[PDB]
RNA sequence: CUGGUAGUUAUGGCGAGAAGGUCACACCCGUUCCCAUCCCGAACACGGUAGUUAAGCUUCUCUGCGCCAAUGGUAGUUGGGGGCUUCCCCCUGCGAGAGUAGGUCGCUGCCGGG
RNA sequence: UGGGGCGGUCGCCUCCUAAAGAGUAACGGAGGCGCCCAAAGGUUCCCUCAGAAUGGAUGGAAAUCAUUCGCAGAGUGUAAAGGCACAAGGGAGCUUGACUGCGAGACUGACAAGUCGAGCAGGGACGAAAGUCGGGCUUAGUGAUCCGGUGGUUCCGCAUGGAAGGGCCAUCGCUCAACGGAUAAAAGCUACCCCGGGGAUAACAGGCUUAUCUCCCCCAAGAGUCCACAUCGACGGGGAGGUUUGGCACCUCGAUGUCGGCUCGUCGCAUCCUGGGGCUGUAGUCGGUCCCAAGGGUUGGGCUGUUCGCCCAUUAAAGCGGCACG
RNA sequence: GUCAUGGAGGUAGAGCACUGUUUGGACUAGCGAAUUCAGAUAAACUCCGAAUGCCAUGUACUUAUACUCGGGAGUCAGACUGCGAGUGAUAAGAUCCGUAGUCGAAAGGGAAACAGCCCAGACCACCAGUUAAGGUCCCCAAAUA
């Protein structure tokens, strides 16, 4: 008897970094993914690994573009 | 204003419930806080109902 | 593919490692990098 | 009844919780069985009820089986201990929740119809009911 | 009234039926020139305007498809309490999906000409 | 490591389990990696897939051509998931940013490590500008220190000038795969065995469980010379018991003696004989089956350590189980 | 802690729009591939989608911690019960996670006795009172209500 499974990989911690209403400084890490699933917005950038951060200091927002995709935005 | 007594024990509850009951102002079984009848207070009230008795 | 290294033709300095495929490219590499001891740029060539 | 093919080899064996979602309601027959509490159903049983029910009736009018056995199970022999990765499979089985209809019937006369349904009810590890549309 | 250019989860789309005009727009005519075709002045580029609303385009009418969508009920469920525990029941708060009444043949902004 | 051994596994990536933040175990359920690409990288410009119907020589269901329908039913180097038709998919032109010094601030995290990053300077590629470019749609494709090799260097250099030798920067040498890597270097037997410990962990018996097992039933197709139910009863279904084969590891390792027999028994009843009865495929004789019933009774030898079993000769009969297999 | 407000996230349920599994008709390229009609099913299906939990904001109301630096530790055998899963047989006082409680380290009252269930936290003394779970014919305090 023998099972020939039992391998699997280290959890990556994806997800939202920070909060809809909150203050943030510039280069924070808003969300980790991967691919497109929530797009950048204003003030707002994608990484290499399609990481969304901060460029500028502000409160964050999410909101909806067109109907079925959402974006992330900062305000100062 | 209302009257918020503590007729059951702490002892077998829940973390959330004891908490709320400390933020009541309560301390030992039988023992008596009086407050005023904002919706907070009515929330708390809400929260821990089946441990308290309150009075009008 | 192997491990490759790049020098500059102008001081003899290694300033960059590379791979490449020894079966479809059996020359030697040439590319125009920045050599950090002139500050501007250099064709290097592979070793 | 065996599925021809199926895309994993093993599966959990789930729950049984709430009232059927679907198929609660006489839909091409004038006669069914309808289960009145839950049940893993083999496809054993079904083929014993089917035959009865079937033979009653001589080949008479029709009947509609509404259950299919898409789940399997497995299973490990004595003498083994515990571990050592999961069992190998032995057969398969339908799930039916409470007020599901399982078999239907047509063209044959009240009594008949009674009487078959009947038969086939004691083949089944469920407590079932007769319903007519 | 029309041409250009934006915003807005298709209530804005698809489909069907018609009217209109070289003022704008377009089809259309041609390839000397700049430029172009793995070939083709079809497209792209350039040079003009005989004919035209046939089409694009603009305007009006349709719920056929699509899309939007209540109310009540039901499933599920936080907290409290019970059974005869493959699971089930009661009290309080929250409350779908499906189905339906119904809505929809768009609505706002800036500029140049009639 | 559901005792140990045998077998399997040991690092990294992707999904489910995982309970709508993140995280989350099992010798749980499924698959990949130890690379590849000089373009399959950068930029500028351009455009759009699979399949089907119809019409046509070789040509055929499918090769090339033409029209229409066609939101992606294709593709995306490779596993999966998340993405992508303002392409991240497909073509063409020019190229080497698959740059050097860095880096506000964040994510992850015991540490060691790992990940994202606007922006600044130097010098560039492509574009008319705007601008994009510090490899590849994203996430695997890797190994610390010590020790050596090679290139560079306005560093040191044991009286002084040198040299030998070191330091610093760049790079190379691991299936160190038991993948945080004990050493540069390593396999077996012990029934001749010994010490320190453990009921943290197996072998006997106890406990829990009841798949299996023994017994009892439900439905009734069939058998029974006609005839389901005298006697049996397939395919399926439901229980009781705790004597079998198992599972678990809860008491006992500063000791709970382990098979068979002998001696002495005692209890249960699912009754082997004897007592009472209903049905019969009960004419009689001889039987079958079920219900009541535990008062008493229930053999001597051959073979085998045997329990069991087969045989010989009897008997009214030669019961089955529990009691640490009494 | 509650209240108000704003968000990220695909479980329960449901559904069949994709992918697998699947039943009965009509029609059928040729007993039988496709199209349609009706009806099912899913841990590794999703056109949908909660309750809870989580992250923030507030000037709202209440309440008492939170953090940083330094000295000294012990712990790395856990158990059962309820709820949500895997393994097992939808067995085990089994095994392995998530979530809450009690024991561990907790006496007192009730479950006959009975770590882990129900009620409830012992500073000391009293020949005082009121209650909880559980009870009120006798043992045995209280209704032969
Ligand atoms: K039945
Ligand atoms: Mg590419
Ligand atoms: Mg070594
Ligand atoms: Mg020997
Ligand atoms: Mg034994
Ligand atoms: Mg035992
Ligand atoms: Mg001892
Ligand atoms: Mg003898
Ligand atoms: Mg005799
Ligand atoms: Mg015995
Ligand atoms: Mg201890
Ligand atoms: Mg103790
Ligand atoms: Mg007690
Ligand atoms: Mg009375
Ligand atoms: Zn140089």
């Amino acid at each position: 008897g023998s099972t020939s499974n039992g391998r699997d990989s280290e959890s990556k911690r994806l997800g939202a970094k920070r909060a809809d209403g909150q203050f943030v400084t510039g280069g924070s890490i808003l969300y980790r993914q991967r691919g497109t699933k929530i797009y950048p917005g204003t003030n707002v950038g994608r990484g290499g690994d399609d990481t969304l951060f901060a460029k500028t200091d502000g409160v964050v927002r999410f909101e909806r573009m067109g109907r079925d995709k959402k974006k992330v935005s900062v305000y100062p | 204003k209302l009257e918020i007594t503590l007729k059951r024990s702490l002892i077998g509850r829940p973390q959330p419930q004891r908490k709320t009951v400390q933020a009541l102002g309560l301390g030992k079984t039988n023992s008596v806080v009086v407050k005023e009848d904002n919706p907070a207070i009515r929330g708390m009230i809400t929260k821990v109902s089946h441990l308290v008795d309150v009075k009008e | 593919r192997v491990n490759i290294t790049l020098e500059c033709t102008e001081c003899g300095d290694r300033n960059y490692i590379t791979t490449k495929n020894k079966r479809e490219n059996p020359e030697r590499i040439e590319l125009k990098k920045y050599c950090p001891r002139l500050r501007r740029v250099t064709l290097h060539r592979e070793t | 009844l065996v599925p021809k093919r199926v895309k994993y080899r093993r599966e959990f064996r789930g729950n049984m919780r709430g009232r059927a979602k679907g198929g609660t309601e006489v839909a091409f027959g004038e006669y069914g069985l309808q289960a009145v509490e839950a049940s893993w159903i083999t496809n054993r049983q079904i083929e014993a009820a089917r035959i009865a029910m079937t033979r009653y009736m001589k080949r008479g009018g029709k009947v509609w089986i509404k259950i299919f056995p898409h789940k399997s199970y497995t299973s490990k022999p004595i003498g083994v201990r515990m571990g050592k990765g999961k069992g190998a499979p032995e057969g398969w089985v339908s799930p039916v929740k409470r007020g599901k209809i399982m078999f239907e019937i047509a063209g044959v006369p009240e009594d008949v119809a009674r009487e078959a349904l009947r038969l086939a009810a004691h083949k089944l590890p469920v407590k079932t009911k007769i319903v007519k549309r």
